[PDB]
């Protein structure tokens, strides 16, 4: 999973993470520290076009929408 | 043909039904109280972490208890008398801000009001706001 | 204002003592000093030196605050 088509970004400054999505061939939702450490992959399955991403802050849930699978 | 069946839980700890038991013509089957699930051994029960297993029960935040669960609200929100639905306590009413290509638009949460924040732009494809300085940022692609 | 919840700034009122950038550490608790693109991080004993490092097609500003293209 690599930066091919980055789109959508949300910060979570309480835990110092940045979440972003990519709708490349190997689509995923990534995570990195706000200072550029702890790169990881959060979602990688059943995802094709993650245009949309956010965090609710009150419940601490990640939310996203897929344009292709339409969920 | 067990001769003819009877409850097998009646004898002391046979099959070790952890919570509750019931029988049938030729077999038993244990059961667990609500908030407890049986695991693979088909004899014992464990607590449900409803805050992870079923997040939608609580509107806003959840705390797990052995058995049931309790819903709580983040600071700034109050729980309405239904016991699960948190309501925002600030007397500031939220409104949506979204971008069309040429315009940043202002829309109410219920959709009642609809106005332009700004117009004549190139192609605003993203925006975000800062509450500290009451400032708005956007990318004109 | 609920959608940007109040939190303490790790870089509070001192830029975290960093020369250029103070970024929140992964996990939110700490902070990390960083340098811009055309700068070299010569990490010292108790501080990070952001030594300017800009191409021959770039011009270095007077205070070494940034460097810009030669044109
Ligand atoms: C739209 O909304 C924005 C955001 O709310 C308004 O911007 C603010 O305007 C007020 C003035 O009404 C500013 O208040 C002043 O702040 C000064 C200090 O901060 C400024 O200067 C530093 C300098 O380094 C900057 O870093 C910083 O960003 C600010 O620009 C104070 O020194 C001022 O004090 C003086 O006036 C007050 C009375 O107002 C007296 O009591 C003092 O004695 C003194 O004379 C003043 O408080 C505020 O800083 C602005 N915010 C920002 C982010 O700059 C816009 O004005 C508003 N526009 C309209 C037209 O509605
Ligand atoms: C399935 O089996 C369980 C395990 O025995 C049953 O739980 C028990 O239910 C009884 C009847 O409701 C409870 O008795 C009551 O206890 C209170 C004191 O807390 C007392 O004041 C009442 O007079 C009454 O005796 C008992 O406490 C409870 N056991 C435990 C530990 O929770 C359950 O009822 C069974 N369910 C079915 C549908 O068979
Ligand atoms: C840096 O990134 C890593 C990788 O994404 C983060 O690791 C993950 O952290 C969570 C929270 O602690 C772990 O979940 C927990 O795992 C334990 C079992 O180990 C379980 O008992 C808990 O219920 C919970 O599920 C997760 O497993 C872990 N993943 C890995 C591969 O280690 C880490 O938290 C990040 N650290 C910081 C400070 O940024
Ligand atoms: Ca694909
Ligand atoms: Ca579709
Ligand atoms: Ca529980």
């Amino acid at each position: 999973f690599c930066f091919e088509h980055p789109r959508g970004i949300v910060l979570h400054p309480q835990r110092g993470h940045v979440y972003w999505a990519d709708w490349g061939v190997h689509a995923y939702i990534g995570r990195i520290g706000m200072d550029g450490t702890n790169k990881s992959v959060i979602i990688s399955t059943k995802i094709e076009w993650p245009n949309a991403i956010t965090i609710d802050y009150t419940n601490d849930l990640l939310y996203w929408a897929d344009a292709h699978l339409g969920y | 043909e067990k001769g003819c069946g009877i409850n097998e839980c009646l004898d002391s700890s046979i099959s070790r039904c952890d919570h509750n038991c019931t029988d049938t013509i030729t077999s038993f089957y244990c059961s667990c109280l609500p908030g407890y699930k049986l695991m693979s051994d088909k004899r014992s029960c464990v607590d449900i972490d409803e805050c992870k297993e079923s997040p939608q029960l609580c509107s806003q935040k959840c705390e797990n208890v052995v058995g049931s669960y309790i819903c709580k609200c983040a600071p700034g929100y109050i729980r309405e008398p239904d016991g699960k639905s948190c309501r925002q306590n600030s007397n500031i009413e939220p409104y949506l801000i979204f971008s069309n290509r040429y315009y940043i638009r202002n829309l109410t949460t219920d959709g009642s009001s609809y106005s332009l924040i700004l117009q004549g732009l190139g192609n605003v494809v993203a925006l975000d706001f800062d509450r500290v300085e009451k400032r708005l940022y956007w990318i004109d692609a | 204002p609920y959608r940007q919840p109040i939190m303490s700034n790790p870089c509070g009122t001192n830029n975290g003592g960093c020369s250029h950038l103070c970024l929140i550490k992964a996990g939110g608790r700490g902070f990390t000093c960083a340098c811009p693109d055309d700068f070299q991080t010569v990490q010292l004993r108790d501080r990070t030196l952001c030594m300017p490092m800009c191409s021959s097609t770039q011009f270095l500003c007077g205070n070494n605050e940034k460097c810009i293209p030669i044109w």
